């Protein structure tokens, strides 16, 4: 997926 | 003499760094003046990350939403705008410690320094180059969003990047300071990937200059080459085209070294065919790609060691 | 995700740089409380740096034979001792900039961030191991000495380094903050060399259980080791011999990624044979010696990726 | 040689 951190 | 990857000294950046808190979700912001920029997914809990509409959550949230603490001073939030894939928080305090600074967005293949922040809180430096597919190969864990990226000539701060998410590769996305993306990402936990990255090649002939001023020689040749006939070549090893502006950028640098651009690419031609035989250019076993010839000239001797 | 050489935020070592002037000879020192201390060779002219006696051209200068500004607020001198191989000057105001701080002597393997400085102007960061022949691979250049090694715990300082001197190598020789050198080394112009060195098997280990836990597995291997027989290959490849404290001090590495160091070891036993069969360990395509294990519990999730 | 800096 994506990780927005 | 000697060569490393050199950031930045960030004693102007520590100083603007804050702690942006909206319901359960905290990272980094920055305060310049009167406003602190942070990333919008501030305002978004873990569920509604997969399909955010900012604009509507948004509108759904005061000032009083919004905690920002520097150190243990809480500032208090008077007003919010939405700048693309940022917030503005305006504050009642001034920031005493604004240094002279500017916003600018950076080209592909352009080099910078990034403060890692957990909590409002600098934890480390390092240098990076923002690579033709648009990410930067960082180094963050969660927490670490609204880190940012910069550079300093003289006694001013350009910003030109704030940490907005991590992809599949494990490389980081993000924004210039208007928040803008570098790249063609978006703000959501959705499928994205990389494109595939290419070899920043104006930066490995910097890299190349930079062992000659320091005094090795051994990579070079007695051969030149066309521009066109050296492309062909970094076509097939997947290196950036080489362009006449490139050719020009190296222009103190070949002045420097007596060596002539085109004679470089020759001897980076013969690197590319042959290998290094299992020898090192500036402690390397490899080619290296993350020194700018701007890099270059500011670490390096002005003076050749012939 | 992600791991980078990363240095220290510099700030609060930003606020102790001066410059330190001697006739004609310039350099920076470290402005706590209120003391500067710098290298002593600040006194010397170039013909007295090959046969220098410091006693004798000390009791030569006077408070004010030494220049000290701060940005560009002068700082009067009102004393000096020598310390070994540093000068201490007390001056008349106390640095209002001074942080929690501490000396400590770093010892062989460990780690590192330097500040670059030229006259008295931090010019850049990055991060270093001294090295077991006691050296480390700076950059410096001229104007470079005075120049400090840090690490931060917390809010403390720890000063472990200054630096003095260049070697014919290229690499860099200096002094914790009490004078006394690292290594054999003297600061005068004379014949003089790095022994030879050795690569830090410590440091390896840490290296590869920081790939394991950003989740990278493919250099593993089924076998397992005594410490002696992996002994008798690291000899052969120029590694330092691992002893039993080294195998203990890697425990919560080991528990973090429930690979026994044993069973590590005879992985790296394998890597020093074998090659890497041209692949990569966290971005390297050979093998690193630069972060101890605290490095990486620092940087690391406290989570592997399994 | 040797080089202070």
């Amino acid at each position: 997926e994506s990780t927005l951190q | 003499s000697g060569f490393r990857k050199m950031a930045f000294p960030s004693g102007k950046v520590e100083g603007c760094m804050v702690q942006v808190t909206c319901g359960t979700t905290t990272l980094n912001g920055l305060w310049l003046d009167d406003t602190v920029y942070c990333p919008r997914h501030v305002i978004c809990t873990a569920e509604d990350m997969l399909n955010p509409n900012y604009e509507d959550l948004l509108i759904r949230k005061s000032n009083h939403s919004f905690l920002v603490q520097a150190g243990n001073v809480q500032l208090r939030v008077i007003g919010h705008s939405m700048q693309n894939c940022l917030l503005r928080l305006k504050v009642d305090t001034s920031n005493p410690k604004t240094p002279k600074y500017k916003f600018v967005r950076i080209q592909p293949g352009q080099t910078f320094s990034v403060l890692a922040c957990y909590n409002g809180s600098p934890s480390g430096v390092y240098q990076c180059a923002m690579r033709p597919n648009h990410t930067i190969k960082g180094s963050f864990l969660n927490g670490s969003c609204g880190s940012v990226g910069f550079n300093i000539d003289y006694d001013c701060v350009s910003f030109c990047y704030m940490h907005h998410m991590e992809l599949p590769t494990g490389v980081h996305a993000g924004t210039d300071l208007e928040g803008k993306f570098y790249g063609p990402f978006v703000d959501r936990q959705t499928a994205q990937a990389a494109g595939t990255d290419t070899t920043i090649t104006l930066n490995v002939l910097a890299w190349l200059y930079a062992a000659v001023i320091n005094g090795d020689r051994w990579f070079l040749n007695r051969f030149t080459t066309t521009l066109n006939d050296f492309n062909l070549v970094a076509m097939k090893y997947n290196y950036e085209p080489l362009t006449q502006d490139h050719v020009d950028i190296l222009g103190p640098l070949s002045a420097q070294t007596g060596i002539a651009v085109l004679d470089m690419c020759a001897a980076l031609k013969e690197l590319l065919q042959n290998g290094m035989n299992g020898r090192t250019i500036l402690g390397s076993t490899i080619l290296e790609d993350e020194f700018t010839p701007f890099d270059v000239v500011r670490q390096c001797s002005g003076v050749t060691f012939q």
